[PDB]
């Protein structure tokens, strides 16, 4: 009993600061979402990653910061869920996680429509030669690039197989195709 | 002055034998909002004198990283965003002489 | 990116993203900053401390 | 423009002449001493100013207290050299005998210390008469001499 | 170099060894200037209020530019003094 009536005080202020810091996280979170939408300079996502992809990844690491607290909470004793205050940082809480999921289902949504269109620029890129100079150069689109580094994040935030199993065969194609296109540019 | 865009400077270094000379490379992390055919240039600056660069590096792709090294004096070596290694000399700038193999 | 300084081993710096630099010294305050300074309205990629 | 650019240039000035004084309030004698050294392109104005010839009242400010201190007739400086620094006598025979007569004495008197012990150095000498007690404080920038009738 | 067709030759040499290190610092110098204000260009400040003043500029580089002349004619003046010493 000494210690404890201490105790109670300690947490209403611990209570305290965790509403600061969801606070905090939420008014960073709506003026680093509208940047990363418009893929605007010095945006949330950390160095260079895709666009999409880097979202989904930004928005977990804010999801991390807001639950890493909720385990610490749910430790307590002495009813301290009971307290009015501790409920209302709670609906806080909640309130800040749905809108992140719906913003990531867009994003993954959208993305998943991207990926479809995606699909078809691999199928249908080639390599095509500009100029009056025959300077051959690779075509694959750029997005491509984007979309296969795009799903490595994805694995790292946890029928079209044999359409990827030549992706292995299109890529030596690709160096062995462009090697004569030079070699017969120079001739010509 | 005059860059197509912007370039954020990715990474800075300092002179090991003083803090004469500071190192510093331009690149975007950005993943796909680079310009195409954007200037991918590193210049040293000179504490003298900070109008303009007192050397400039010039490498195939925008070096992310360059270090100076303590063991040769004036030698930068720094990694391209394509992943090639390039090594420069401070006294004479310019082109890289020691570049790896991209494969 | 946050640096320990060379000189001495209580202070290190760290510049944030929001282009504000602050300075962590743990010889007086490990509780707050011991000052915060604005570099530039642009966020800063990276400091070095010379050596 | 012609004007405007005087102006600049007058601007200019005030700023140098500034730098440790930092505008604000009119403050300190030592600067303003500085100031009309080494540059004299501009001079006065700038901000209240304080009260004129009043760089420092500690020195200035003692000085006159003492004057002002009751039984006292006054205080007269001498410079290392037989000079007046300041006089403050009734009678101008009087400030220029003692001007001359008491360095001389002091001068005497410290030798008369300083042969008993060399590393010893004359701090103060008061000589008392019988009817009025002369206190003289001998520096060698400056010498103090004040005249005191005995209560 | 205060401490004869030889004298004038060397003392050209020196001189301009001087002029070569004077001109990298005025390129220093308007980078300083430009990045003072860049900064304060920078700043969000408020929607609603003036984001900076054209002439606040021109007054900085100005001022700037007259205070440079100050520490130029500053430096002639100390040789002056050398030669004078030197007489």
């Amino acid at each position: 009993p000494i210690i404890a009536d201490e105790l109670e005080k300690k947490h209403i202020v611990l209570l305290e600061m965790y509403k600061q810091d969801l606070k905090q996280v939420q008014s960073i979170f709506l003026e680093g979402k509208q940047f990363v939408d418009s893929m605007h300079e010095n945006a949330p996502l950390f160095l260079n990653m895709p666009p999409i992809a880097g979202a989904l990844t930004w928005c977990k690491s804010l999801r991390d910061r807001i639950q890493e607290p909720i385990e610490k909470l749910a430790q307590l004793g002495q009813g301290i869920t009971e307290r009015e205050e501790y409920k209302d940082v709670q609906k806080l809480y909640t309130s800040i996680t749905k809108s992140i999921k719906d913003y990531e289902d867009q994003k993954i949504l959208s993305w998943e429509k991207e990926v479809e269109d995606s699909s078809q620029d691999k199928l249908k890129q080639t390599l095509l030669c500009k100029d009056e100079n025959d300077l051959i150069k690779v075509n694959f689109d750029p997005s491509l690039v984007r979309l296969l580094k795009e799903v490595k994040y994805f694995l790292l935030l946890r029928t079209a197989k044999d359409i990827y199993t030549k992706a292995e065969t299109y890529r030596t194609q690709i160096v062995a195709l462009d090697m004569i296109v030079d070699n017969y540019n120079h001739i010509k | 002055e005059k860059e197509i865009c912007k370039r954020s400077v990715s990474e800075i270094s300092w002179h090991p034998e003083g803090p004469t000379k500071v190192a510093v490379s331009y690149a975007i992390m950005r993943f796909q909002q680079m310009p195409e055919k954007m200037p991918t240039q590193a210049y040293v600056w000179d504490l003298l004198n900070p109008n303009s660069p007192e050397i400039k590096l010039m490498s195939p792709s925008a070096v992310t990283n360059i270090s100076y090294n303590q063991k040769i004096p004036d030698q930068i070596g720094g990694g391209c965003y394509n992943g090639l290694l390039a090594v420069w000399d401070g006294r004479k700038g310019e082109n890289p002489i020691m570049i790896s193999p991209v494969e | 990116d946050g640096c320990w300084s060379p000189t001495r081993s209580g202070a290190f710096f760290l510049v944030r993203r929001d282009g504000w630099m602050d300075v962590w010294d743990y010889y007086y305050r490990q509780n707050e900053i011991a000052f915060s300074h604005k570099v530039s309205d642009s966020p800063l990629t990276c400091i070095k401390i010379n050596q | 423009i012609y004007k405007t650019s005087k102006e600049i240039q007058k601007s200019d000035q005030r700023i140098i002449q500034q730098r440790v004084e930092n505008s604000i309030i009119n403050n300190q004698i030592y600067q303003k001493s500085l100031k009309r050294k080494t540059s004299k392109r501009k001079v006065r104005h700038q901000a209240n100013k304080k009260n004129f010839q009043k760089e420092m009242s500690e020195v200035e400010d003692t000085l006159n207290r003492i004057k002002t201190h009751k039984t006292v007739l006054g205080y007269l400086i001498v410079n290392s050299e037989g000079g007046v620094v300041r006089g403050a006598f009734k009678d101008e025979e009087e400030s220029k005998n003692i001007a001359n007569s008491i360095p001389l004495l002091t001068k005497k008197a410290r030798s008369v210390v300083r042969d008993l012990d060399p590393t010893n150095d004359l701090v103060f000498l008061r000589i008392q008469t019988k009817l009025n007690e002369i206190m003289v404080a001998p520096d060698d920038e400056f010498s103090l001499i004040v005249i005191q009738t005995k209560g | 170099h205060l401490p004869l067709d030889s004298f004038v030759q060397l003392q050209e040499e020196y001189i301009n060894s001087k002029t070569d290190f004077l001109t990298s610092k005025n390129v220093e110098v308007e980078r300083a200037v430009d990045d003072l204000l860049q900064t304060i260009m920078l700043y969000p400040l408020d929607p609603h209020v003036d984001p900076v003043l054209p002439e606040e500029t021109k007054r900085i580089k100005r001022y700037y530019f007259w205070y440079f002349y100050q520490a130029l004619l500053n430096s002639t003046q100390n040789s002056l003094n050398a030669m004078k010493y030197r007489v």
